[PDB]
C-alpha cells in the first residue's frame, strides 16, 4: 500500500457514450464507494444462474439504487492507480454544472473524452453544437492540457481495426478544432462493459499493440486505461505561492470569536501569520485552524478550513472576500479587470454596457463589459480586430470589465482559482472567462 | 428515461446553536418534480460548527440547482449558505 499524490480528472462524452458505465467501473475496482449497496447486488446476482455475475450488472443495479434515493455515500469519488488518488467527475450533463465546473473547487488535471464507436453514435457524439464539445473547450479553456480519449463499445464494431483507426482520425479532428495536440493524446479502445482494456489487456483484438502520447521527456506507451491515467503528468501544487483562501462563510461563535471558512487555493495558513481581507483591506492575526475534527497545524491548497481571528467583526468580512498573507503580495481589491472571454453558445449578443453577473471563486457581482478591447483567434489569441462592436457566440475577446460592488480578482497567470470566471444569463452560463490583467 | 444527476449539497448554519434537524427537516420539506431527497449526515467544520452534507437526485431537464439552492437559502432563520460539494452524472 503505496503512499500516492492527487490529481483530478474529469470524464466528458456523449449520452450513448457508456462514460457513467466506463467511470463507474474504474471506480467499483479500483475505489471504495458504495461497496455496502456493491456488496449487496453481487450476493442477489445468483439468482441469474448459479453464482457468476458481470460487473456492469452491479453498476446498473447500483445506479438504480442511487436514484431511490437509498445509497449511502455522497457524490465525492475517488478511485486509486499505481501512483495516485484519483477525484473523478462524471461530468452530468446538467446545464447548472457548467458553471460549477468553472468556478467549483478541484479543476481537472485530465479530461478523458469517452467516444461511442457505433457509426450513428460517433457522429451524434461530435457535432459542432453538442454538450460534449462544450465540455471539451471549457476544459481546455480552463487550462486542462492533457486528455485521454477511450473508443468505447468496440465490441459493437466487432474490433475492427479500420474502424478505430478512423475514428482516432475523427476525434484527432475535433480535438484539434477545439485546441489539443493529437499526438500527446492516448487513444484506447475500451468496452465499458466487458473490461477489455479498463484494468487489463483485450484479448478481442490482436492488430492492438497498445496506445501511446508524446511527452516533453519521450514517448509514454500502455495498454489500458488504468495505465493512461496512472500516466497523467504530475502537476506542481501552489503550495509555495502566496496564501489565498476566498470566504466562503463567516461565523460568530460563542467564547471564541470570528471564524472564516473556506478553501486554500494557494499557499498555506499557520496560526500565528498576520493576514488580510480583501476588498476591505482590514488585517489581523490567525489564533488557530481547524477543519474536521482536527486542529491543524497549517491549512495547505485544497483544504477547507475554519479559522479564528480577533478584532474582526463578522459584519466586516464576508463570503466573496479573500484572505491573504499581509507579508507575501496581500490581496487587494480592484477598480477593474481585462479578461479573455470566451462566448458560449445561447440566444443572444453581447455590446458593451452588457451587466449580468459573475460567479468567479466566492464571489457573485453584476461586472459591466466596460470596452470589448479586442476580438481574437481563440487558440492563438492572436488579434484579428481592434475594438469590436459585439460578441457572437464562440468569439474570444478581450474585455475591461468593471465591477458593480468591491471585488478581488487575479490574472488567471498567478492565482488560478481567483482567475476564471463564469459569465450567467438566460438561466446558463453564457461565457467563460479567463483573467489577463488586473487595475488593484 | 430522463437526463439525472446526483448531487451532494453543503448547507450552512448561522452557528455552533442553530438548530439542525429543524434545518434539515426543512430542506426535506422541499417539493420539485423530478428532485428526489437522499441520505443525509451533519459533519464538523471545526470550532463547534456543523454543516449539512445531503444528497439529492435530480432530472436535468426539470430541477434549476440554482433554484433548489436559492429555495433552501429562504430559510434565514436556520441556513447562511448553501454550496455543491459534488455532484456526477447517473
Amino acid at each position: 500500500g503505496k503512499e500516492k499524490s492527487h490529481i483530478n480528472v474529469v470524464v466528458i462524452g456523449h449520452v450513448d457514450s457508456g462514460k457513467s458505465t466506463t467511470t463507474g467501473h474504474l471506480i467499483y475496482k479500483c475505489g471504495g464507494i458504495d461497496k455496502r449497496t456493491i456488496e449487496k447486488f453481487e450476493k442477489e446476482a445468483a439468482e441469474l444462474g448459479k453464482g457468476s455475475f458481470k460487473y456492469a450488472w452491479v453498476l446498473d443495479k447500483l445506479k438504480a439504487e442511487r436514484e431511490r434515493g437509498i445509497t449511502i455515500d455522497i457524490a465525492l469519488w475517488k478511485f486509486e492507480t499505481p501512483k495516485y488518488q484519483v477525484t473523478v467527475i462524471d461530468a452530468p450533463g446538467h446545464r447548472d454544472f457548467i458553471k460549477n465546473m468553472i468556478t467549483g473547487t478541484s479543476q481537472a488535471d485530465c479530461a478523458i473524452l469517452i467516444i461511442a464507436g457505433g457509426v450513428g453514435e460517433f457522429e451524434a457524439g461530435i457535432s459542432k453544437d453538442g454538450q460534449t464539445r462544450e465540455h471539451a473547450l471549457l476544459a481546455f479553456t480552463l487550462g486542462v492540457r492533457q486528455l485521454i480519449v477511450a473508443v468505447n463499445k468496440m465490441d459493437s464494431v466487432k474490433w475492427d481495426e479500420s474502424r478505430f483507426q478512423e475514428i482516432v482520425k475523427e476525434t484527432s479532428n475535433f480535438i484539434k478544432k477545439v485546441g489539443y495536440n493529437p499526438k500527446t493524446v492516448p487513444f484506447v479502445p475500451i468496452s465499458g462493459w466487458n473490461g477489455d482494456n479498463m484494468i487489463e489487456a483485450t484479448t478481442n483484438a490482436p492488430w492492438y499493440k497498445g496506445w501511446e502520447k508524446e511527452t516533453k521527456a519521450g514517448v509514454v506507451k500502455g495498454k489500458t486505461l488504468l495505465e493512461a491515467i496512472d500516466a497523467i503528468e504530475q502537476p506542481s501544487r501552489p503550495t509555495d505561492k502566496p496564501l489565498r483562501l476566498p470566504l466562503q462563510d463567516v461565523y460568530k461563535i460563542g467564547g471564541i470569536g470570528t471564524v472564516p471558512v473556506g478553501r486554500v487555493e494557494t499557499g498555506v495558513i499557520k496560526p500565528g501569520m498576520v493576514v488580510t481581507f480583501a476588498p476591505a483591506g482590514v488585517t489581523t492575526e490567525v489564533k488557530s485552524v481547524e477543519m474536521h475534527h482536527e486542529q491543524l497545524e497549517q491549512g495547505v491548497p485544497g483544504d477547507n478550513v475554519g479559522f479564528n481571528v480577533k478584532n474582526v467583526s463578522v459584519k466586516e468580512i464576508r463570503r466573496g472576500n479573500v484572505c491573504g498573507d499581509a507579508k507575501n503580495d496581500p490581496p487587494k481589491g480592484c477598480a477593474s479587470f481585462n479578461a479573455t472571454v470566451i462566448v458560449l453558445n445561447h440566444p443572444g449578443q453581447i455590446s458593451a454596457g452588457y451587466s449580468p453577473v459573475l460567479d468567479c471563486h466566492t464571489a457573485h457581482i453584476a461586472c459591466r463589459f466596460d470596452e470589448l478591447l479586442e476580438k481574437n483567434d481563440r487558440r492563438s489569441g492572436k488579434k484579428l480586430e481592434d475594438h469590436p462592436k459585439f460578441l457572437k457566440s464562440g468569439d474570444a475577446a478581450l474585455v475591461k470589465f468593471v465591477p458593480s460592488k468591491p471585488m478581488c480578482v487575479e490574472a488567471f497567470s498567478e492565482y488560478p482559482p481567483l482567475g476564471r470566471f463564469a459569465v450567467r444569463d438566460m438561466r446558463q452560463t453564457v461565457a467563460v472567462g479567463v483573467i489577463k490583467s488586473v487595475d488593484k | 428515461p430522463a437526463a439525472k444527476s446526483i448531487v451532494t449539497l453543503d448547507v450552512k448554519p448561522w452557528d455552533d446553536e442553530t438548530n439542525l434537524e429543524e434545518m434539515v427537516a426543512n430542506v426535506k420539506a422541499i417539493e420539485m418534480e423530478g428532485l428526489t431527497w437522499g441520505a443525509h449526515q451533519f459533519i464538523p467544520i471545526g470550532f463547534g460548527i456543523k454543516k449539512l452534507q445531503i444528497n439529492c437526485v435530480v432530472e436535468d431537464d426539470k430541477v434549476s440547482l440554482d433554484d433548489l439552492q436559492q429555495s433552501i437559502e429562504e430559510d434565514e432563520d436556520h441556513v447562511q449558505s448553501t454550496d455543491i460539494a459534488a455532484m456526477q452524472k447517473l
